């Protein structure tokens, strides 16, 4: 224990492994620890590390903070095997600015904290308003398709959709840089939903199975047709291929033969819980050397989120669909859903992602949130809502406590 | 109030002459007396014993 | 400047002769 | 002899050590100074600082030298990493808030 091993980063990146005295202050050190990397850097034929102007010598974690000068190397968390980053920090001292006049004080001051609006943003915000605008216009057209069996639905959300596409090719083909892109895409993405029911609608008579089918697979296909060819915004675009493709397949069951919704949500629901265990080898096949690693790392991360992100969805649906407070062991589908609850809860420390391991948490919470609030709104009277509302707040409460004490 | 308009700038236009002499200042005064805890790594410069 | 920082600028500057 | 009798005088113990080995004058990268050769000789002056060890027969040094950009590999120790509880707590925080 008197002694630890360390290596320290050095300038324009050199890294050098040393035998650190544990227990003296790292003031004491930093000085002829620069010397022996200035010799190295010297015999090596490279630029020395030298001082610039006012400043001074300093030794960080990678992370930037600076240690304490006066505190022992064993005083702070620092472990052999570990690595520290020897820098030049510039002195902050300069006059200071004194404005009189209030009116003029306020005016300068507050222009230099803030960000004004400027050309660049203003094309994105029109952009978002125009895709607000037709997933609106499709609600309308599509709500009038649930009371009439009339081609104008697909007529008129036919031509919309050619004309949204059609304005999008050119930004795709014209664009030059991350902004102009960001406009493309977020046109492209808004002619899904008028294409989608303009499909759908077309089928005569009143609304049902046989409309479904081909509902969910133009969008399906139109979705998957998008991502190979664009090759960006991968997480979104999955996770609508993984809902519309399952949905097509229960579409298509129930319209050729079915026995039961039951039977069909609970076929969906086993394939959904095998599913998961089947998320991340399917997301790693999905995918100046150093350039196609940090590519392919970056694009099978972002997979895995999608493909999480699509199954939550599902399970929810399915759960809270099978579930029921009168249909006969009204008690087996409540302690089912608990099962199932707890695999995700506690699989979720399985994955080092921040956004994964959340998803994954927050996908357990809402179904046991969810199921008794349909056990609320349906078998209506004080004792069950006085009991949902005494479990909706100690759920949560009971865990946090438990975590953070 | 259009004396008064014109007066107020008049002033603002002083303000920024004066600020940007000071800053001259600043600039001259701190390359002679440091602040004696940057010293130390300056013995290698030409400014010792100046 | 602490006791400590004198005795560090101090060794710094010993190094140096005419 | 000198070192161990003032480290008495201040009232701290003396350098001691087990297992084979010796004691020596090092740097602060633990590395020892020549044996055999003159202080003149090696790049030594006043006002430089120096270690007094035990070197022991198991004593093993890497001797090397890798280049990476500083500025990157600083970089992606946030860019991207696991949880942590202060998240968490918020995290739990917002769930109880939404429970209500």
């Amino acid at each position: 224990p008197q002694a630890v091993v360390v290596g320290v980063m050095a300038g324009e990146g050199v890294q050098i492994g040393v035998l650190l005295d544990a227990n003296a202050p790292v003031s004491v050190m930093t000085d002829p620890l620069l010397k022996v990397v200035n010799s190295r850097l010297r015999e090596l034929g490279e630029a020395p590390l030298e001082a610039t102007g006012r400043g001074r010598w300093a030794l960080c974690l990678v992370d930037g903070a600076p240690l304490r000068a006066t505190q022992s190397l064993t005083e702070q968390d620092v472990y052999d095997g570990d690595r520290l980053w020897i820098r030049f920090i510039a002195d902050t001292e300069r006059r200071s600015q004194v404005i009189e006049h209030i009116s003029t004080a306020v005016a300068s001051d507050l222009s230099k904290r803030f960000a004004r609006i400027d050309p660049i943003v203003a094309v994105q915000v029109g952009a978002s308003m125009v895709a607000t605008g037709v997933v609106l216009a499709t609600g309308v057209l599509g709500w009038w398709r649930w009371h009439h069996n009339t081609w104008l639905t697909t007529i008129y959300t036919a031509v919309i959709g050619v004309l949204v596409l059609a304005v999008a090719m050119l930004l795709l083909m014209r664009a030059k840089t991350d902004a102009d892109r960001r406009v493309a895409d977020i046109m492209l993405m808004s002619a899904i939903m008028p294409v989608t029911v303009a499909a759908a609608a077309a089928p005569p008579g009143p609304v049902g199975s046989p409309q479904a089918v081909l509902g969910f697979g133009v969008l399906t296909v139109a979705a998957a047709l998008a991502l190979r060819f664009t090759g960006r915004r991968l997480g979104i675009y999955t996770t609508i291929v993984i809902i519309g493709a399952l949905t097509m397949l229960a579409a298509l069951a129930r319209m050729v033969a079915a026995t039961s919704a039951v039977t069909l949500l609970s076929s969906l629901l086993l394939i959904c819980v095998v599913a998961y265990h089947a998320a991340p080898a399917l997301s790693r096949r999905l995918a100046s050397s150093v350039r196609d690693v940090l590519l392919q790392a970056e694009r099978a991360r972002s997979f895995l989120s999608g493909l999480l992100t699509g199954l939550g969805v599902m399970v929810v649906v399915c759960m809270t669909s099978l579930c029921d407070p009168h249909t006969g062991q009204r008690w087996l589908p409540l302690i089912l859903a608990g099962f199932t609850s707890g695999f995700l809860l506690l699989r979720g420390r399985s994955y080092v992602d921040r956004w994964q391991s959340i998803t994954l948490a927050g996908t357990a919470v809402i179904i046991a949130a969810a199921v008794c609030v349909r056990y609320a709104l349906e078998l209506s009277s004080p004792l069950a809502v006085s009991i949902v509302a005494a479990i909706l707040v100690l759920l949560p409460a009971a865990g946090m406590a438990a975590a953070a004490h | 109030d259009a004396m008064r308009a014109q007066f107020m700038l008049m002033l603002d236009m002083l303000r920024e002459t004066a600020q940007e002499s000071a800053d001259s200042m600043d600039a001259n005064y701190r390359w002679f007396h440091p602040a004696p805890n940057t010293l130390a790594a300056a013995v290698g410069s030409p400014r010792m014993w100046e | 400047v602490s006791i400590a920082e004198a005795e560090e600028f101090a060794q710094k500057l010993a190094q140096w002769r005419l």
